[PDB]
């Protein structure tokens, strides 16, 4: 039978997956801010910019 | 993760009514058709019924016509099937599935080769 | 062992929501609430490409972003130029539905693959002849979905056999395999450095891979439904993800759960592609009913709406720059929006 | 020089295009044909000097939901089969209930009874239709009931834009229900219907 | 029997006074009224002290009902005739000869509103069918095609009208608009009504090009998209070029005065009625087949079905011109024709109202298509 070969590499993935380390949300949401703030000024879709640089125009 | 949790088992005599009900969590009841797959000793995988998301649409197995009765409660968000009339060759592994899309009624978990969102099961002996 | 097994599973993953629980403490959009959004962002339709004969089903930027690759349904790869709307090159087949494409990161190599198993990789020096396929990476079972180019010499292929493996070009078999899922695998996405990698599966759970270690890192099972859109956010640590249930769960991978969920009340339809700019606050996904919702990130609201084309989307790239976006849906043009 | 790159690829440009207009006439000739009960079969004939290449699905993962839906654009969906009948008319009842499968309309073949179907003794027989000589008439009327049930579930919310063509086990018949369905689109393309 | 005929009539007395001016000798006395023609009756070198009692000509249409006015002009004995004034002409006693316009009027009205309303819907159609650009399949090539030759129909009727409302009856009155109606019979009157016969023309050979086209996608189910509309478009320019080309050399060698019509040989209109008809007749026996082809779709409610199939498809082929063509069989009974093929023209020229109101009301796609704008527009 292979089901019990399949809960077997479910325990091992359950195992695997536990055995990790878990940073704050808060902290998650500060750094995707500060990435979203240090590249909303270089984003060319985001800020409105003249249609000379695109060169759809 | 759509956990999925049946009720019943066990032997039970021919001809005797018992419940089944889908202890189901995790997601919006009131947007899915769900339904109920059975699976045979020596057979494979075969539809049993359905209920809609109203609970208007209702078919059932040509071969158990009128015998089983189902219903989904919506407050609740179960799914209690009764069975009624039994039969010694219709006992199987009654899984509790659920059609994967939204708002539509298409659904494709007839087949065997490990359709991830049925029930765990349990064997209703008859 | 599967009664004992069963119940400490269960305890287990209950332990796994317990500590999801317990990290949060709040969510996202109540302490993210302070920031100013940008406000609503409108865009134009600018190129019109006509040279399909089927639906377009995928398309892939190009690192120089002004190229890109079409993969159509009645067997031509056809290379379209942006900025000059004109063509390049165009890619027979023996077969019809080509279910990927891939461009690679040098610009050299162009991949493609569907329901025939042979997943051809193309050069794009061409010095004796036209294109041909190089060499072919028919070792799946089912069918293929989704490649990506790692680099020129190996690239990961997605498959619909549940066996997702990493394929070395000149050696023609699998360096290594990863069978962690249990249904299909539609697409998967490219961390920025190109060494860790996710893979959306069929059964609502997101799995993080990688190369080096040979197994899964991760596992998110949040959705509901099944997973036709993962994309990563452009930093490498967060990625979004769509599903068919009208939601958008944005997850992350040192935050080990959900972040926030895009349920909109006149939405009872899918969602096909997702993609982030080159900032990433303008979710750019691709809805079912016939249009391109421009979401924010962090705040959930629509800043706009791509609906110039007929049909059903099935594909949304973004450049590597941010300079233009090309949806490719199923009425056969590439409607290219800045 | 912009002038020189510009003019060779306006050439290249040109020769793709008249490509593109040679693979949309032998597209334009080209007719599909899904089968299903290398990757894929790809079966090439053709009937009365007509195209139709004929694709049957072989070692696939069956879980449908994710490579059906490349299969919008073709013309007709040949649909054969042969318990198998229960799931074969769940089956159908998906592939007609769908989003995405709304302009495929479906030629449905049969081939090959009180126990798997009870309701069959309640049936009222027409006689509509001339049977074949040496036939059972239990046989013939199961035959035309089975007939009749994949006919109900088509016209269970067909919703007009496609529908099934039921037949009975050759190619000629293929050709006429392609003829139908071609047909038939045209007719709805200018809105005659 | 009418005004143009009329008109007619005194060209030919015109003619007949041209000769007489050429052949009148005068009598062998110097003093004597000169030859002279006030564009009334052509009056010969009359004699002083003689009331030249000719009759009325056979122009008028009271002329023939009596014959017997014999018209006066008195001439002096100085060489002129009698004046009375010279504010005045000359003075005639024209009081002895005395003793359907509105109702053409009326048609004319009705049909240059029909040709109106029909060209402004056909801009906005073709303004549609060029804006939504979803509509851009090779049958709404043709529909365009079709769109196009009615608005070039429309043109080439509205060219026609000139002052065709405001020279209704000032011929007989004041005659010279009348000798300026003969002036008016030239080079642009063959140009006009060439251009308009070779549009009109064209519209018939552009629902045979869409009959065929149909019938084709129906029952042929082969083609090679480029070549065919290339092949139809040259067809649609070439066949009414085909026989409008030689229908003018014939004009041009066979006529001696006129802006030709009806003149003298049935060869004139043979050559372009003939294709004409049998173009309708195809295109009767393409309707039946493809109302055939309906009702077998239909019987493998029912009524109403077919009823809206055949209020879709006559505006698309119409029976109507069948039905019409079975009506005015001219056999050089053109004697007052004009009545006889503007009710024709004048009950027909709602078509391109109709299938306006179908390809912009009634087609599925194309209200899907202006409810997708309204909706692009509601969202900007
Ligand atoms: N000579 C003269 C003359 C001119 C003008 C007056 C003024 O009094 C009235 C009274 C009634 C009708 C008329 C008309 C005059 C010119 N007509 C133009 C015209 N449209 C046509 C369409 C089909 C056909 C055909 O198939 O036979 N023919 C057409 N034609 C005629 C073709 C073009 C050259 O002959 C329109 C009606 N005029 C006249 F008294 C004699």
């Amino acid at each position: 039978t292979a089901s019990i070969a399949q809960a077997r590499k479910l325990v091992e993935q359950l195992k695997m997956e536990a055995n990790i380390d878990r940073i704050k949300v808060s902290k998650a949401a500060a750094d995707l801010m500060a990435y979203c703030e240090a590249h909303a000024k270089e984003d060319p879709l985001l800020t409105p910019v003249p249609a000379s640089e695109n060169p759809f125009r | 993760q759509v956990q999925l949790q049946e009720s019943g088992g066990g032997l039970v005599q021919p001809g005797g009514s018992l419940r089944l009900s889908c202890a189901a969590s995790g997601f919006t009841f009131s947007n899915y058709k769900m339904n109920w797959v059975r699976q045979a000793p020596g057979k494979g995988l075969e539809w049993v019924s359905d209920i809609s998301q109203s609970g208007a649409s209702i078919s059932y197995t040509g071969s158990v016509k009128g015998r089983f009765t189902i219903s989904r409660d919506n407050a609740k968000n179960t799914l209690y099937l009764q069975m009624n009339s039994l039969k010694p060759e219709d006992t199987a592994v009654y899984y509790c599935a659920r059609c994967p899309a939204p708002f539509t009624r298409d659904c494709f978990d007839v087949t065997s080769t490990t359709y991830a969102y049925r029930g765990q099961g349990t064997q209703v002996t008859v | 062992e599967l009664d004992q097994l069963r119940q400490e599973a269960e305890q287990l993953k209950n332990q796994i929501r317990d500590a999801r629980k317990a990290c949060a403490d709040a969510t996202l959009s109540q302490i993210t609430n302070n920031i100013d959004p940008v406000g609503r962002i409108q865009m134009r339709t600018r190129r019109t490409l006509r040279g399909h004969l089927a639906k377009i089903y995928a398309m892939h930027w190009g690192t120089d972003s002004r190229l890109l690759v079409s993969a159509s349904q009645d067997g031509k790869l056809i290379i379209w130029d942006s900025y000059t709307t004109n063509k390049v090159h165009a890619i027979p087949l023996r077969s019809s539905w080509v279910m990927t494409c891939a461009y690679a990161p040098s610009g050299n190599y162009v991949a493609c693959g569907g329901l025939d198993n042979i997943c051809s990789i193309y050069n794009l020096k061409t010095r004796e002849g036209n294109v041909r396929v190089s060499r072919e990476l028919a070792g799946h079972t089912g069918y293929l979905s989704c490649c990506r180019f790692l680099d020129d010499n190996q690239i990961v292929t997605s498959s619909g056999d549940t066996t997702c493996a990493l394929w070395d070009i000149e050696t023609g078999q699998q360096t290594t395999t990863f069978t962690g899922h249990t249904g299909d695998v539609m697409s998967l996405s490219l961390a920025p450095d190109t060494r860790l990698f996710v893979s959306g599966a069929c059964d609502a759970s997101a799995k993080l891979w990688d190369v080096r270690e040979g197994m899964c890192r991760q596992t998110f099972t949040g959705h509901e439904s099944d997973i036709n859109a993962i994309c990563f956010f452009p930093n490498g640590n967060a990625f979004a993800t769509g599903s068919d249930d009208a939601t958008c769960r944005l997850f992350d991978l040192r935050a080990d759960q959900e972040l926030m969920t895009y349920s909109h009340d006149n939405i009872i339809c899918g969602i096909t592609s997702v993609s982030f700019s080159k900032s990433g606050r303008l979710l750019l996904a691709g809805y079912d009913d016939f249009n391109c919702n421009v979401w924010d990130a962090l705040k959930a609201d629509r800043a706009g709406v791509l609906a110039g084309h007929d049909n059903r989307v099935s594909c949304l790239g973004v450049t590597d720059d941010g300079m233009a976006v090309a949806t490719g849906s199923w009425d056969s043009f590439l409607k290219i929006w800045n | 020089d912009q002038r020189n790159e510009e003019k060779a690829q306006r050439e290249a440009n040109k020769k793709i295009e008249k490509q593109l207009q040679k693979d949309k006439q032998v597209y334009r000739a080209t007719h599909r044909l899904l089968l299903l009960g290398s990757g894929i079969f790809e079966t090439k004939f053709q009937v009365d000097k007509v195209n139709f290449h004929m694709f049957d699905v072989g070692a696939q993962r069956d879980e449908r939901r994710k490579w059906i839906q490349c299969f919008n654009d073709v013309t007709a969906i040949i649909f054969v089969v042969a318990n198998r009948l229960q799931a074969a008319l769940k089956l159908f009842d998906s592939i007609w209930n769908n989003k995405w499968l709304r302009d495929t309309s479906v030629i449905l073949f049969l081939n090959k009874i009180e126990d798997y179907f009870p309701e069959f003794a309640r049936y009222t027989t027409p006689e509509d239709a001339t049977p074949e000589p040496g036939e059972d008439p239990r046989v013939t009327r199961a035959k035309y009931f089975i007939r009749d049930e994949f006919l109900r579930i088509s016209t269970a919310s067909g919703d007009g834009r496609h529908y099934c063509y039921p037949h009975f086990t050759n190619i000629r018949r293929v050709f006429n229900d392609c003829r139908d369905i071609i047909q038939r689109m045209h007719l709805r393309q200018y809105e005659l219907l | 029997v009418s005004l143009w005929e009329t008109v007619q009539k005194w060209r030919e007395y015109r003619r007949q006074c041209q000769r007489s001016l050429t052949e009148d000798p005068p009598p062998a006395t110097d003093l004597f009224c000169n030859r002279t023609f006030d564009e009334y009756a052509c009056w010969p070198d009359g004699e002083p002290g003689s009331f030249v009692n000719v009759s009325c000509p056979w122009y008028l249409p009271w002329a023939s009902s009596v014959p017997q006015g014999h018209v006066y002009r008195f001439c002096t004995a100085e060489g002129l005739w009698l004046q009375k004034d010279n504010s005045s002409l000359p003075w005639r006693d024209l009081s002895e000869c005395e003793e359907p316009e509105e109702q053409l009027l009326f048609l004319y009205i009705i049909y240059t509103v029909g040709y109106a309303l029909s060209f402004s819907a056909l801009v906005i159609a073709s303004a549609i069918l060029l804006g939504f650009r979803h509509l851009h399949c090779t049958r709404n090539y043709i529909h365009l095609n079709l769109f196009a030759s009615f608005i070039l129909r429309a043109l080439s009727v509205f060219i026609k009208d000139a002052a065709l409302k405001w020279m209704y009856s000032t011929a007989a009155q004041q005659h010279q608009w009348d000798g300026l109606l003969s002036y008016q019979d030239s080079l642009s009157c063959r140009l006009v009504f060439l251009l308009m016969q070779y549009c009109v023309a064209a519209n018939y050979y552009w629902l045979l090009v869409e009959g065929v086209y149909l019938y084709t996608l129906l029952a042929f189910s082969v083609f090679s998209e480029q070549w065919i509309f290339r092949l139809y478009v040259s067809i649609g320019w070439g066949v009414p070029l085909l026989f409008v080309v030689p229908w003018g050399i014939v004009k041009y060698l066979y006529e001696d005065e006129g802006c030709w019509t009806r003149n003298s040989n049935m060869n004139y209109w043979l050559i372009i009625r003939l294709p004409i008809l049998f173009a309708i007749g195809v295109n009767f026996l393409i309707f039946v087949r493809v109302i055939c082809i309906v009702v077998s779709k239909l019987k493998a409610d029912i009524k109403c079905r077919l009823a809206k199939s055949t209020l879709t498809l006559i505006p698309l082929l119409g029976t109507h011109e069948v039905i019409f063509a079975f009506v005015m069989d001219e056999h050089a009974r053109g004697t007052l024709r004009f009545i006889k093929l503007f009710t024709e023209l004048s009950f027909t020229s709602f078509q391109g109202l109709m299938v306006a109101i179908l390809y912009c009301f009634v087609n599925n796609e194309v209200q899907l298509e202006f409810r997708k704008s309204w909706e692009r527009w509601r969202l900007e």
